[PDB]
RNA sequence: UACUUAAAAUUUAAGGAGAGGGUAUCAAGCACAUUAAAAUAGCUUAAGACACCUUGCCUAGCCACACCCCCACGGGACUCAGCAGUG
């Protein structure tokens, strides 16, 4: 198609079959479909764990640094991917959904004693 | 509390991400000069002349 | 090729539309009358979000202020309740134009230009004011125009530099070693010539857009 | 300090060339693969002489030595401890650097580990990821399960020693401990049944003069090389172990008689030589046969 | 029997043994030769296998050939500078002047194969995509990665269908 | 002293008219190959030049120099030299005049007329 | 996106080395040329012009279409060629 408007950005383009995910990332015109028409294949991401338990990402840095030195922008899940490899800064909601999921397994956790100390009573009783 | 914080850290990561696009910027500007202008092409230019 | 041929109709639709926009360009107390019942735009049947409710009726727009003022307050110093609200250092527009909408029989609708001091910080130069049909203005009294625009500059305590991320501190690191510098300084990123202004930060109005005439 | 001698260093690189031979035969041995037909030239002695030269130099690229190196070093070092994301992964996550001019020991591959810490992939892990992105023909991504001891000892029995290696040297990096072993361990069944036979004219008997020589162990060697009429190589693989260990007592020895030729040999025997009474007894058997049949 | 004389020169194997790449400057090279004559033997050799193996390496320069315009046979080479370049081909073998022009006007060997390898620079192993561009269409290809499900079945954990059927039990 | 668009920023023909005023229609020919039979044969285009003083005629081969802008819409050209005159030839290697294979003028002379 | 000026992505317009469906019982087209005092009588064409017929192609994808009148001021027979569904 012939887009007027719009940037490059880089983004995970899905591949795979059904229950088998595969990402390619791609530098891509943002009006472009998600598995269509890109620019540069700047890596792929496999989210399901291999035989040794990885989960595989590959950047290809050279590639990726001139493409944001052109104004490439990048996509939520791709900067948290570049966040974990420790290339970007992890992105805040990283960090603040990990803070989410200390505060609710604590929640969790007292109320199980709190359960066990009910179950206590309940001992107690006989 | 957690808008407050979460806000803090948007300002930080994003000014923290702007100096690194910058520094890319500057890198490929480099690299395009060295390879239009660099030592190396001025001298292939004259030594294909004479 | 030369069988592709003249499309006359699609020539004449365009410029014609095109003139009929010009001659029947809507006016500012047309785009942005509101129905306060309903909180909705007649020209076009937008409802306002639900956060600015409470000040759509509590709150005054910027030519209602200046409506009410000899030559349109020219001179005279506008802040914003929602400046107010969120920052402590004086933030307010310097008034040196204002094109009042005559139209409006009661010139509250129209544009402003004036010179921005953001959280005690002034600009150089006039430019035209942005969301100046928002209930969101609060004209400074002259006697407390003083006490208002007083600000003491503190010492500016953000970082100026930061390290680099992890794997592109050790990439940077590998590179002086291969090329054989030798140095245990720190990679630093200099944060000095990329700071963010704040969101609220006023935008450029000249370069906005405005809504079409088209009623809904 | 006199520099310990290395595999490459052009005078190693003579001697083992030498006790390896050449056999236009052998090295071109033709291999079981799909075939095309064969092309016929017109040639004068002249010109089939130029011919057979090439051919002589292509076997000189053909047995290039594989790299005799050092078992490499763990990598063990962390980036980043960012505990902030404990307990958010469950799996780890390896970042391979896939760009295309690097060299692939200066690539960066990290692992960031469900606990938090950023640190950089082991060597195992470096082998498998650079397989996976940068394929080479006849590695795997996995490593092949005929390097077991039981499959390794079944290729023995049939005699196919040099296809064990060329296997390792397809698969494993030659810094590799998986590489080391199973050379040493080709090397060592090549002595116990004094096959040194298999491996020459390849580009791996080599390697396995050098691992007897620093092993101390050319005794086998020595006794099939002499059976063999090969008595210049025996003397030039004896002044390879006086090069080797020069404070040696054999080489010290050498120095006192100035020997040359078979009376290196016959040093070595006195002195050093594990297994002394054969050498002598085939060196001894070798003399008698030249000098009464000649 | 393919027709004509020598029908080898009407191969793409013969076509791609011309060595004779010019350089950017080369626009146009003229052949003037003679058909009848002694001398000019090599020069209507040159014509009848080299020159296409010239253009096939040069597509983009205009090769325009005269007949028994002059005594004598001559290439003359049109620079894109505005410089004429005159070689005089007489009494040269075909092979002669295949080699003078080389020198004097072709590029040399290590200026093509920076080209080549330039060339290359955006095809990458690791990529993924179709058999055209890539080695690997999917990651299930590679050995230790969980395989298609087409061809293996997943587990039934790993499947959103029974997923689904969880949610609701709970 | 940007130079043309057009691919033919040089090209050689034969005049093949010279009937509109102060231009003169050139036909060139390139070789392209058929890819079926793999053998090179003559594609031939015509080219408008501008003859700005008449001296072409027809029959002689010309170098055409591309115009920067296109002076019609045909006329893209003009007339840089005159390679070959038409009965005229002066032979390139010697710089004697020369009628078909043969010399009007020995090269061993030096007539200097 | 950087600078208050330079690297990209994405398009648009004018072009042309070369390549590009069928019918020659479609053999002529009829202004299709150049010059620039405004004259000259030229331009394309059996190396296939012009006319007609048929077809999406260039395939990581591209192009054209978006109820109909090539277009869409206007007009008309007045909208699923978005998903599901119906005659
Ligand atoms: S083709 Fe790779 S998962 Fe099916
Ligand atoms: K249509
Ligand atoms: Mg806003
Ligand atoms: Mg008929
Ligand atoms: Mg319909
Ligand atoms: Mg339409
Ligand atoms: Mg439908
Ligand atoms: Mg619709």
């Amino acid at each position: 198609k012939a887009y007027h408007g719009g940037h490059l950005t880089i983004r995970l383009a899905l591949g795979g079959c059904t229950n088998r995910p595969f990402y390619r990332i791609v530098a891509a015109h943002n009006k472009c479909p998600r598995d269509g028409r890109f620019v540069e294949q700047l890596g792929s991401y496999d989210p399901l764990p291999n035989s040794h338990g990885e989960k595989l990402v590959a950047l290809n840095l050279d590639r990726i640094r001139h493409w944001i030195g052109c104004g490439a922008h990048l996509s939520k899940p791709m900067e948290k991917l570049l966040g974990l490899s420790g290339f970007f800064p992890l992105h805040p909601m990283m960090i603040t959904n990990a803070e989410r999921l200390r505060r609710r397994r604590a929640r969790e956790v007292l109320l199980a004693s709190q359960k066990a100390e009910s179950e206590a009573k309940e001992t107690e009783a006989s | 509390a957690e808008f407050f914080v979460l806000t803090e850290r948007y300002r930080q990561y994003r000014e923290t991400v702007r100096a690194l696009r910058l520094e890319f910027t500057l890198e490929v500007r480099r690299k395009l000069h060295e390879a239009r202008a660099g030592v190396l092409a001025e001298r292939k230019a004259q030594q294909a002349i004479t | 090729r030369k069988k592709v041929r003249p499309r006359l109709i699609a020539e004449l639709a365009r410029r014609v539309r095109a003139l009929r926009e010009q001659r029947n360009q809507p006016r500012d107390s047309q785009l942005y009358a509101l129905d306060y019942e309903t909180l909705t735009r007649p020209h076009s049947g937008r409802r306002l979000p639900v956060r600015a409710w409470a000040d759509v009726r509590r709150e005054s727009r910027l030519l209602q202020l200046l409506a009410r003022l000899p030559l349109f307050g020219l001179g005279r110093l506008v802040t914003r309740k929602s400046w107010l609200w969120q920052h402590d250092e004086p933030c307010y527009w310097r008034l040196t134009r204002v094109r009042p909408d005559y139209t409006a029989q009661n010139l509250d609708h129209g544009r402003a230009w004036g010179i921005l001091t953001f959280k005690g910080k002034s600009e150089d130069t006039a430019r035209e004011i942005e969301q100046v049909m928002y209930h969101d203005w609060r004209l400074v009294p002259k006697h407390e125009e003083e006490a208002f625009t007083a600000f003491t500059a503190k010492p500016e305590d953000r970082l100026n530099s930061v390290p680099y991320p992890p794997l592109l501190r050790a990439m940077i690191l590998a590179e002086r070693q291969k090329n054989g510098d030798t140095s245990v300084q720190e990679p630093l990123l200099n944060l000095e010539r990329t700071r963010m202004r704040p969101w609220d930060y006023p935008a450029k109005q000249e370069t906005k857009g405005r809504a079409k005439g088209t009623p809904v | 300090e006199v520099k310990k001698p290395a595999f490459m260093d052009e005078e190693v690189q003579r001697i083992l060339t030498k006790i390896t031979g050449l056999d236009l035969q052998k090295t071109f041995r033709p291999a079981i693969q799909p075939l095309k037909p064969p092309t016929y030239k017109l040639m004068t002695q002249a010109q089939l002489e130029e011919a057979t030269r090439l051919a002589v130099e292509a076997a000189k690229v053909r047995l290039k030595m594989p790299p005799v190196l050092e078992e490499r070093k763990p990598i063990n070092d962390v980036l980043a401890e960012d505990k902030i994301l404990e307990g958010t992964e469950t799996n780890k996550y390896v970042f391979t650097d896939i760009s295309y001019n690097i060299p692939h020991r200066e690539r960066f591959i990290v692992v960031r580990e469900p606990s938090g810490t950023l640190r950089k992939a082991s060597w195992e892990e470096r082998d498998r990821v650079i397989q996976i992105y940068f394929p080479k023909e006849g590695r795997r991504v996995l490593p092949p399960v005929i390097f077991k001891d039981e499959n390794l000892k079944t290729m023995y029995s049939q005699d196919r020693h040099a296809d064990v290696l060329n296997l390792c040297v397809a698969q494993f990096e030659p810094d590799s401990a998986e590489y080391i072993k199973v050379h040493h361990q080709t090397y060592e069944d090549i002595d116990r049944h004094g096959k040194y036979e298999l491996l020459r004219s390849t580009r791996h008997f080599g390697g396995m003069a050098w691992y007897f020589v620093n092993k101390k162990k050319i005794d086998g060697l020595l006794i099939d090389q002499i059976q063999r009429d090969l008595v210049d190589d025996a003397t030039s693989l004896v002044q390879l172990y006086h090069m080797l260990h020069p404070d040696g007592q054999s080489a010290q020895e050498a120095k006192e008689q100035a020997a040359e030729g078979v009376d290196l040999i016959k040093v070595f025997a006195k002195t050093e030589a594990q297994r002394g009474a054969y050498i002598e007894l085939a060196l001894q058997t070798y003399q008698e046969i030249v000098t009464s049949h000649s | 029997p393919m027709k004509g004389r020598f029908p080898i020169r009407r191969t793409l194997q013969y076509l791609g043994r011309g060595d004779v790449v010019f350089k950017e400057s080369v626009k146009i090279m003229t052949v003037n030769y003679n058909t009848y004559g002694e001398l000019g033997e090599g020069a209507r050799k040159f014509v009848f296998f080299n020159i296409p193996q010239i253009q096939y390496k040069n597509p983009w320069v205009q090769i325009m050939m005269f007949k028994n315009m002059t005594p004598s046979p001559f290439l003359r080479f049109y620079l894109d500078s505005g410089e004429q370049v005159l070689v005089d081909v007489e009494t040269k073998s075909n092979k002669e002047i295949m080699e003078h022009i080389k020198k004097i006007l072709g590029k040399k060997e290590e200026t093509l194969r920076e080209e080549e390898l330039e060339k290359q620079q955006r095809f990458h192993p690791g990529n993924f995509g179709p058999r055209k561009y890539c080695l690997r269409e999917c990651m299930c290809e590679v050995e230790g990665q969980v395989p298609c499900p087409g061809l293996v079945p997943l587990p039934k954990e790993m499947t959103g269908k029974y997923k689904a059927a969880l949610k609701a039990s709970t | 002293i940007v130079r043309s668009s057009v691919h033919a920023k040089w090209v050689v023909g034969k005049v093949i008219g010279t009937a509109m005023i102060k231009t003169a229609k050139v036909r060139a020919t390139r070789l392209v190959l058929d890819p079926y039979l793999l053998k090179y044969f003559n594609k031939r285009k015509t080219y408008f030049a501008h003859d700005a003083l008449q001296q072409c005629s027809v029959g002689d081969i010309v170098l055409l120099r591309a115009l920067p802008v296109p002076r019609s819409k045909h006329v893209k050209h003009e007339l840089a030299e005159i390679i070959f005159k038409v009965g005229r030839v002066i032979d390139p290697v010697t710089g004697k005049p020369c009628a078909g294979t043969a010399y009007l003028e020995s090269p061993l002379s030096e007539p200097r007329e």
